[PDB]
């Protein structure tokens, strides 16, 4: 009584989905080679590389494994007899195909926040030996680690099975009477991937609060210290008799000298000689004398010059201390993007993989007895299936990503909370 | 060698005038602005007024302003105060320190160098000398072995008064109290000793006052009662 | 108006150590300061140790320095004396009194009832 | 008018302590506060100037802090030539200075209890127009005793003149005189005088009279 019926099965019998196979297949197709023309070519960073490489191999797994589930459902025949010339061997590399991919793109989605972590977390580390050669030589290496390692079975510590109606093959979990070389290999892919997605999670979420911080210190100095400076020259532009004059220009004063003691997110490396800094002081330190001469001439003496001196701080101030803030809060806004864009693309592969490691270990060593027939074959194909469709979501989450209209009332959209 | 020395302060009646002068060392006035202190007897610091030469600013505390003057001459290398109005509150030591300019470090550093200090005293009143009494212990009541003597020094002007004990020989157990203004405006003050009670009644005690300004100099024995 | 107690006084060895607590039945002890006083039963009260307020410090005599010590709980606004390497001179009825001058002037109005500490 | 609170009054340690002094602003002034040691019969002396920074010459065991306009001066182990009063200062602009109140430390030791006397006015005084009684506190510790002067029930108008010596420097105590002076008829209305002395370490109030 083995537990599999369809082993060794050699038809086929169900109700004309190939043509659904086709229009999915076409729909991944096109979002596919939309997100590779998109970006790739308009648009044009150490993230864009690994998510091209992402893409290409995300195509190349579709233009792969599809068409063969596809032929042999279309040609009313079971898995083992679509091609004559080879009945075992397409079983063997269906299921192997499937398991080095699924492994492999996980691992870039794990560089992927890993890099991003160490990006926006530790500057001096990440800018010391992290270039483009990284992100160009991760594809490579992983997918070979991967096709090293999905081989296993080919060896002697594994086996594949052709899973009902026949149309599908995968590793076999759910053992014999008892044995030892099929619950290693079994319990091994599914740890494997277990290890490698609360990874995933753990980095995703330091670099959430990474960036959280980041924007509570660009918060709190300059741009406080700022709206204080508006509303003092506000109050002295809005004035009548010299006695508020001096108060209203000491705290203007005060939040100056605050202000100038601030750090801008970038070029916050090198705080000394740099000119991007050295030209902040110098612009403070030039809207201090003017006040200290305005408070001079109009408060030691009784004189109405305030206006015309608040007049000059205001227009020396709205020339050249603008740009540094305004290049700050367009710096926070492109992090936030591409800290979403890895979100959403770990929340798709972290839900769409659990069910294959829960059968895994449902199938072994957590077994008393399972009722065999009609309730494990149906939820077997389940997790197949889920495991085949990360492939069409991935690419159409950077074209909504970089969509003209989308993307644009997406990026008005998420700003405000 | 940078040095801050001032010069004028004395005794004035109420109402009177004085003129203090800073003269700095070491520095050019003209770079570095320079303000007046003061600390009463017994008390804190106060700031009094401001001179910065280059700009031409000055500026006065609230009860200075509109009765004292400063001005600076750049040749003479001289900040002068003239005080016109003097009361009784103004009894103080004075001092006059130096602020650097910004932008830079000079403007950070706010007062890292001050003057001695001269001591400006209103009071409306004449040299006096000053009468002496003892203080007679008991052998009835002194139990222990031990006694207490001491003599009473009154009402002279102006400071100090010194005051020995068996000229100089007493230097052990002998307590001399601070001066106190009386409401007459003179001061008073006293000297104790402690000595063994078994010695009292076989040796006499002395205590020797003096006056520099009065030219006074009196002896007086003190004998036990 | 308050009511004080003295927790302690039980027959101890030579050589051991000893805890004290002198308790206010409720009122406040935070603005106040604590003294603790001897009485043999040949002689007159002692000063022994005071606890002010707290930021500023504890004070001792000088045949108590080595000793003793004095601690304050303002949860329970009570006063702990422990005491450690008796001798048989130290045998006496302990008392707890309070000062009622914010001014740190000694003033003590409230006493007790004490307790007997006894050295074989 | 920017004002400076400084805390607390008067500090009692010993050598090898740690001491904190602390001063609070009204408003902000950046990093503006300097902090000041003064001897008497001296002028000030500079030790922070920006809330944090050493003045040249100043040994290291000073240190300042900034938090909030909440500003500390910390001295790790006390010596003996800190014996002193320090103040806290902030500068704004050329006419915005203000000081503090200041803050006196001294040495701690254990508790003693005053010796009273009392001396009656002489007969070459009472020729003159006035007696004056004098009441004498000696070599107790701490600084804080009360002396309460009476003639048959609490005569506290009359005017009484205290003057304190500073601390000795053999045994780090205190003495104290009392002085009252009145005319010379005042001087027969009554006859018995008397002292009432209290102290942190006694029991029960002393008292010392003399009757005429
Ligand atoms: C086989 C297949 C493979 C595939 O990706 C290739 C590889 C391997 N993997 C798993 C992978 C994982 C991650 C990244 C890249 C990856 O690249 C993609 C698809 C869409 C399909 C597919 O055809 N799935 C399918 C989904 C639902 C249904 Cl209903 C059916 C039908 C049925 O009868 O089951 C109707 C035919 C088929
Ligand atoms: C499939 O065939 C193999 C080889 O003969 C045999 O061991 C196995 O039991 C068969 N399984 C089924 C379900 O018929």
């Amino acid at each position: 009584s083995p537990f599999y019926r369809c082993q060794n099965t050699t038809s086929v019998e169900k109700g004309n989905s190939a043509v659904m196979g086709g229009v999915l297949f076409s729909t991944g197709l096109l979002g596919n080679l939309l997100a590779l023309g998109l970006l790739a070519r308009s648009g044009l960073s150490v993230f864009y590389m690994l998510v091209c490489g992402l893409t290409v191999t995300d195509l190349l797994g579709k233009c792969l494994l599809s068409p063969v589930v596809l032929a042999a459902y279309a040609q009313n025949r079971s898995l083992r007899v679509l091609a004559p010339a080879l009945d075992n061997s397409l079983c063997q590399a269906f299921a192997f195909f499937m398991s080095f991919f699924g492994l492999s793109s996980t691992l870039q989605l794990l560089a992927m926040a890993l890099e991003r972590w160490l990006s926006l977390g530790h500057p001096f580390f990440y800018r010391r030996h992290i270039t483009l050669r990284l992100g160009a030589l991760v594809a490579p290496v992983v997918s070979a680690f991967s096709l090293a390692f999905c081989a296993l079975p080919f060896m002697g510590f594994g086996k594949f099975v052709q899973y009902c109606p026949g149309t599908w093959c995968f590793i076999q979990m759910v053992h014999e009477e008892g044995s030892l070389s099929v619950l290693g290999y079994s319990v091994l892919y599914s740890s494997l991937m277990a290890l490698l997605v609360l990874a995933t999670v753990l980095c995703n979420l330091g670099a959430m609060r990474n960036l959280y911080a980041m924007h509570r210190r660009l918060q709190a100095d300059l741009e406080d210290n700022w709206e204080t400076l508006n509303d003092n020259l506000k109050v002295i532009e809005k004035a009548d008799n010299a006695a508020q004059v001096k108060d209203a220009l000491t705290k203007m004063r005060a939040a100056a000298l605050d202000a100038q003691k601030a750090t801008p997110p970038k070029l916050e490396d090198k705080s000394p000689d740099s000119p991007e800094m050295k030209d902040f002081r110098h612009g403070f330190d030039i809207l201090v004398g003017q006040i200290d001469d305005a408070l001079k001439l109009a408060n030691e003496g009784k004189v109405k010059e305030a206006q015309a001196a608040a007049e000059q701080l205001k227009t020396t101030r709205n020339a050249y201390i603008q740009k540094y803030l305004e290049r700050a809060r367009s710096t926070l806004l492109e992090e936030l993007d591409a800290l979403l864009l890895l979100a959403l693309m770990t929340v798709l592969f972290t839900m769409c993989s659990l069910p294959v490691i829960y059968r895994a270990y449902y199938g072994a060593f957590k077994d008393v007895k399972e009722k065999n027939r009609t309730s494990e074959e149906a939820e077997d194909l389940r997790a197949l299936r889920f495991l085949s469709v990360i492939s069409i979501v991935n690419p159409w989450i950077f074209i909504i990503f970089r969509s003209p209209v989308f993307r644009i009332f997406f990026h008005k959209i998420f700003i405000r909370p | 060698e940078v040095q801050l020395v001032e010069s004028g302060g004395g005794l004035v009646q109420p109402g009177g005038s004085l003129r203090l002068s800073c003269a700095a060392s070491g520095f050019n006035v003209v770079d570095f602005s320079l303000h007046w202190v003061r600390q009463a007897p017994g008390k804190g610091l106060e700031w009094v007024a401001y001179i910065s030469s280059s700009s031409g600013s000055t500026s006065y505390a609230d009860s200075v302003k509109g009765r004292f003057t400063i001005s600076a001459d750049t040749s003479k290398n001289t900040a002068y105060l003239q005080m016109n109005s003097l009361r009784a509150e103004d009894t103080a030591v004075y001092y006059c320190a130096r602020w650097g300019y910004w932008p830079g470090e000079p403007w950070w550093k706010a007062f890292d160098y001050w003057g001695q200090g001269t001591l400006v005293t209103v009071s409306s009143a004449s040299t006096k000398g000053p009468s002496v009494f003892p203080l007679a212990p008991s052998s009835k009541s002194t139990s222990g072995g031990t006694a207490a003597l001491g003599c009473l020094v009154k009402d002279y002007f102006p400071e100090p008064v010194t005051v020995s004990w068996n000229s100089g020989a007493l230097t052990s157990g002998v307590h001399t109290f601070p001066a106190v203004l009386q409401s007459s405006g003179l001061y008073s003050l006293s000297s104790v000793v402690t000595v063994p009670s078994s010695s009292l009644g076989t040796q006499t005690y002395i205590c020797n006052v003096n006056h520099k300004p009065s030219n006074t100099k009196v002896d007086k024995k003190v004998e036990p009662k | 108006q308050v009511q004080l107690q003295e927790s302690g006084g039980g027959l101890v060895q030579p050589g051991g150590s000893l805890r004290l607590s002198c308790a206010a039945s409720g009122r406040t002890i935070s603005r106040y300061a604590m003294s603790w006083f001897r009485q043999a039963p040949g002689k007159e009260r002692e000063f022994v140790a005071v606890a002010r307020r707290s930021g500023d410090g504890a004070f001792y005599a000088d045949s108590v320095q080595g000793r003793f010590t004095v601690s304050r709980d303002d949860a329970k606004n009570t006063v702990y004396l422990q005491m450690n390497s008796l001798k048989p001179e130290d045998t006496a009825v302990y008392y707890c009194a309070i000062d009622s001058d914010t001014f740190y002037s000694g003033s003590y109005d409230y006493w007790g009832q004490g307790t007997q500490v006894t050295v074989s | 008018d920017i004002q400076m609170t400084q805390s607390p009054s008067s500090l009692s340690a010993s050598v090898g302590d740690r001491v904190t002094i602390t001063c609070r602003a009204s408003q902000s002034v950046s990093s503006a506060v300097a902090w000041y040691q003064q001897k008497p019969g001296k002028a000030p002396k500079l030790l922070i100037y920006s809330a944090s920074s050493l003045y040249s010459g100043v040994p290291s065991r000073f240190s300042g802090s900034r938090s909030g306009t909440d500003f500390t001066l910390t001295i790790s182990s006390l010596q003996p030539e800190d014996f002193a009063t320090y103040y806290c200062q902030q500068y704004l602009y050329y006419s915005l200075v203000t000081f503090g109140q200041g803050t006196k430390v001294e040495i701690k030791r254990t508790v003693a209890a005053p010796s009273v006397f009392i001396f009656p006015p002489s007969d070459s005084q009472l020729k003159s127009g006035t007696a004056s009684v004098v009441c004498l506190l000696n070599n107790f510790y701490p600084r804080e005793a009360k002396v309460q002067w009476k003639v048959d029930n609490a005569l506290q108008s009359g005017n009484s003149q205290e003057s304190v010596t500073e601390q000795d420097s053999k045994d780090s105590t205190y003495s104290l005189s009392s002085t009252l002076t009145l005319s010379k008829a005042d001087y027969e209305k009554h006859k018995v005088y008397a002292c009432e002395v209290t102290h942190q370490g006694l029991s029960s109030p002393v008292t010392k009279s003399f009757n005429r």
